[PDB]
């Protein structure tokens, strides 16, 4: 034994609830709200220019990285169709790899008759 | 006078 | 990463002329990686990193005649995104005289042309299209035929000959290899005898644009409306009526 | 002396299906409470469009009176969508108890395989901090999914021994 | 040869400080003033109700002050909703007066923990998502709680 | 035992002279995007003070043609607004996509660099607050800011260069 200090995990909120940013520009303001049918859940989250950006900057780089290195790895239900985008230095495709000969059915079949 | 015909109806 | 800049997938072919600059120190293909990094970022939006990074290279670089007019020409449409006639201009022109393939030659002079026209140096412009013209077989015919329409349409109504214009337009209208752009250049034709007031010509003009069946749709409707209009003008509301509706 | 593993939460746990199964309850809970809020909402627009059929007939302390009801009843409507949907209940809580199962179960599973391969941490692949570069031989995911779910001479020469010796065995 | 440690940032704010009392009467207000806004929507929206139901009445002049009068409710919502909820006043300059000193001294106390004892890297696993799981020997928070508690 | 390493991408990002000039780009362009909604502003205002001014000499369905064109106007002027500068904003759209080349430059040399120097992880330290104290030690975020200033500043070598590397690279065989 070696009393591991356990992290969490938690499910994600139903589709039903509504999380987004909104651009107020009578203000000019980014305001984060998570609501269900326009009841705010937590407390809305107002930032201005270049603190919704820095933000948003962060989350686009780590989710470009993200759905790079799940392209890369393949096994994520979605990876195939980013394949395509990637370098291929980074995968190896079957598709375009052949044996010997094209499948490995053999299919030479006779007809007629012998006699003896 | 649409709006007023519902409560044309209720009485009492 | 051609292929990729090709489909329009910009950020993958970027990603693949950065590799060649990358891994490749001793390769023979840097400076072709990159001009085409930056029409990959030219297509991305960064036209102003585009033009120093091509007039760094262009510094010193002597590089053959063809790449060199390729590299003008990627900077004559970084000046265009950046709003910059006179620059988009003389870069098209360089790129232009270095070129080797006709059919590249004649799509720049008509942009030189039509760049003179929208400036509105019809000297410039007359030069160029002109230019196209002489370039008879050289190149796709839809150029010389469209330097013709464009020709028209800046014609000097005040001292210009109408005789010599209709001689011309009529003996272009008038042969079978221009067929395909009869519509183009009858449209073009009775253009003038509106500006003439000539209201039966170009009627009849406008009628033999529409029987053409132009396939383009702007130029039926651009023909229609001009119908519309004649009629307008003349108090006939009703054929306006119904050449609007025609148009719509 | 000191080892790193990585656990990439995500596509394990898209091949457990109580994960699904989860997700749909909570779906299905929120849709319950979604119609019971509109009902709410209906009986509130029932009261305002009572009170403006009349609001033109009777006096002014009338009026007042059912405008201090359906702002009591609008209240009622703001307490129970906090109560549900808000912060701290009813989502949370069922939020919670959906995902303790399914977290159960990985975690044993995890803990299981650390202990076995003496990792000291056990890091997240799909989490916010990103690993550009993993070593792909600490990857324990699908060891985890195995256990929810349930040189080339000298591999020759392997299973060449493996046929000698099942071809032995085999006919007595 | 690469020494790897890590902190718990909840467990240290909660044992140096009454970091959770304070947490929790912030939260009590913030959820005060999101009730607040909620009234003050419900106002609004009344008001539009009650502009829209009298308008032949109007002389498109009342029209327009009334118009004027739910902008500038609506307005000083919007500037109260910025004040209170914003990324920085009244509620993210509480949180950071109420966290910021104390984050600064743990911040501190780990470098010179680091620098001292040459560790390599020291984790925060306050965020519960990643590091799932910790050896817990690899765990130096005593320590940056015991030199909290040596400064007054 | 594990080797760690880890970039920081921030800093990667400010040492970039490109990445830089591109966002002082996209600034002034957003700088005459709100120029354009201003005198789209000024021209709403100009119509409703004409409205205003003469509203007693119109009739009712006069009225209605000028205030449906001022609400169009209006419109047209806040659908521009969302467009340009929106959450999902033809701005911020721009905004996130500048630094994808250069992330793809990074995740290469990342890759090559844990390949040469035996790193079990490379960590992305800016994305989160879970590196709470890093050695600069393992920090690869400089030669990868060499690599990628070593690719943007690529030379073709001469015909004598490149025949001298043909001879010494085929000196194996
Ligand atoms: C491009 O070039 C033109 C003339 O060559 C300049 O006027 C312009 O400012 C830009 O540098
Ligand atoms: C375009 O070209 C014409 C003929 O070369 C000039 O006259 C004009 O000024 C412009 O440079
Ligand atoms: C063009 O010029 C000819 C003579 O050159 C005229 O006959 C004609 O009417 C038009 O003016
Ligand atoms: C509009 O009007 C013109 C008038 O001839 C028609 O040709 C056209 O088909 C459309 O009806």
């Amino acid at each position: 034994k070696t009393q591991f200090s356990v992290g969490k995990m938690e499910l994600e909120n139903p589709p039903s609830i509504l999380s987004a940013y909104k651009y107020d520009p009578i203000t000019d303001r980014y305001i984060y709200t998570t609501s269900v049918d326009g009841f705010s859940i937590d407390y809305p989250l107002v930032l201005t220019p270049k603190e919704y950006e820095d933000l948003l900057l962060k989350e686009s780089r780590r989710d470009y990285f993200r759905k790079k290195m799940d392209a890369i790895d393949g096994k994520k239900t979605g990876a195939e169709a980013a394949k395509k985008d990637l370098l291929p230095r980074y995968y190896i495709n079957s598709s375009l790899f052949e044996s010997i000969f094209g499948s490995n059915t053999i299919d030479v079949k006779p007809t007629g008759s012998v006699e003896m | 006078l649409e709006k007023q015909v519902p409560t044309l109806e209720r009485l009492n | 990463g051609k292929a990729r800049y090709y489909d329009q997938r910009f950020i993958p072919a970027l990603e693949a002329f950065n590799y060649i600059l990358y891994k490749y120190p001793n390769s023979s293909n840097i400076y072709t990686a990159k001009i085409w990094r930056e029409k990959t970022n030219m297509r991305l939006g960064n036209d102003a990193i585009v033009v120093k990074n091509i007039n760094q290279l262009l510094k010193k670089t002597d590089l053959n005649k063809q790449t060199f007019s390729d590299a003008n020409a990627l900077l004559a449409e970084a000046f265009l995104n950046l709003e910059e006639r006179d620059s988009a201009v003389a870069k098209l022109r360089i790129a232009e005289q270095f070129s080797r393939i006709n059919e590249d030659r004649a799509r720049y002079k008509f942009i030189l042309g039509q760049m003179y026209q929208e400036v509105g140096n019809k000297d410039s412009a007359t030069y160029y299209y002109d230019g196209v013209i002489h370039m008879n077989r050289k190149a796709d015919r839809k150029y010389m035929m469209h330097a013709y329409a464009k020709k028209a349409q800046m014609y000097d109504y005040e001292k210009g000959n109408d005789t010599i214009f209709l001689k011309t337009y009529n003996k272009l209208v008038a042969d079978r290899e221009n067929r395909p752009y009869y519509d183009v250049l009858f449209y073009e034709m009775g253009v003038f005898y509106d500006k003439k007031k000539d209201k039966e010509n170009a009627l009849k003009f406008y009628n033999k644009s529409l029987g053409r069946k132009s396939k383009d749709p702007y130029l039926m409707a651009s023909a229609y409306r001009n119908i519309g209009n004649m009629y307008f003008k003349n108090t006939d509301y009703t054929m306006a009526a119904k050449y609007y509706d025609s148009t719509l | 002396t000191t080892r790193i593993g990585y656990i990439d939460m995500e596509y394990i746990l898209e091949n457990v299906s109580d994960y699904k199964e989860a997700k749909s309850q909570l779906e299905l809970k929120a849709q319950k409470w979604k119609q019971e809020i509109e009902a709410k909402k209906l009986n509130i627009n029932s009261l305002k469009e009572g009170l403006k059929t009349e609001k033109a007939l009777l006096t002014k302390e009338l009026i007042e009176e059912r405008e201090t009801e359906i702002k009591f009843q609008e209240n009622e409507m703001l307490d129970y969508q906090q109560k549900q949907f808000g912060a701290d209940g009813n989502l949370m809580r069922q939020k919670a108890a959906l995902a303790k199962p399914i977290q159960d179960q990985v975690f044993t599973a995890v803990q299981d395989i650390a202990e076995a391969k003496n990792y000291d941490f056990i890091f997240d692949k799909s989490s916010d901090l990103t690993m550009l570069f993993s070593n792909k031989r600490f990857d324990i995911s699908d060891q985890v999914i195995r256990i929810l779910n349930r040189p080339a001479m000298a591999d020759r020469q392997k299973a060449l021994d493996e046929r000698r010796a099942a071809r032995e065995k085999l006919i007595e």
